[PDB]
């Protein structure tokens, strides 16, 4: 049994309610995600006050009692906080499922003498024997 | 460690009424359904 462990066995400390334990809402990598498209309308709309991903108390009971909607389509699931450090992107069941995160790069800091950047690297009919591209799957 | 891999409770979750509900869209990770507990409406 290669690489087997449960990170949710004992991580940190705190006081939680034994009764306040949901069994749904885990928006992990369990769906055929796509980019999509940006659709705007004739009405601006506020779009709701945008917040941050560093949400402290991230709960989700979901009142699955007074009605509901069953969907067979892909829209039956919607992952959230997977474009950065999300507290829900570590609720993974199996130890192997690092498909919940995004790693970007870092820009130099202001207050430096000499404008030293990165080479623009302009290939001009060289054709390297190294094609393709790769993403970066980081922890949470 | 995943205790359900060393113990295997083999708990099956079957409601008396299946209407408005969902499921894990991953056969590989479908074991998480038998790695946790269910809810009663």
């Amino acid at each position: 049994m290669d690489v087997f462990m449960k990170g949710l066995s004992k991580a940190k400390e705190g006081v939680v309610a034994a009764a306040e334990k949901t069994k749904q809402g885990v928006a992990e990598a369990a769906g055929k995600t796509k980019e999509g498209v940006l659709y705007v309308g004739s009405k601006t709309k506020e779009g709701v006050v945008h917040g941050v991903a560093t949400v402290a108390e991230k709960t989700k009971e979901q009142v699955t009692n007074v009605g509901g909607a069953v969907v067979t389509g892909v829209t039956a699931v919607a992952q959230k906080t997977v474009e950065g450090a999300g507290s829900i992107a570590a609720a993974t069941g199996f130890v192997k499922k690092d498909q919940l995160g995004k790693n970007e790069e870092g820009a130099p800091q202001e207050g430096i003498l000499e404008d030293m950047p990165v080479d623009p690297d302009n290939e001009a009919y060289e054709m390297p024997s190294e094609e393709g591209y790769q993403d970066y799957e980081p922890e949470a | 460690h995943v205790n359900e891999l060393s113990r295997i409770k083999l708990r099956v979750c079957q409601p008396s009424r299946s209407e408005i509900h969902f499921k894990v869209k991953m056969t590989t990770h479908l074991k998480k359904l038998k790695e946790s507990y269910c809810q009663r409406q």
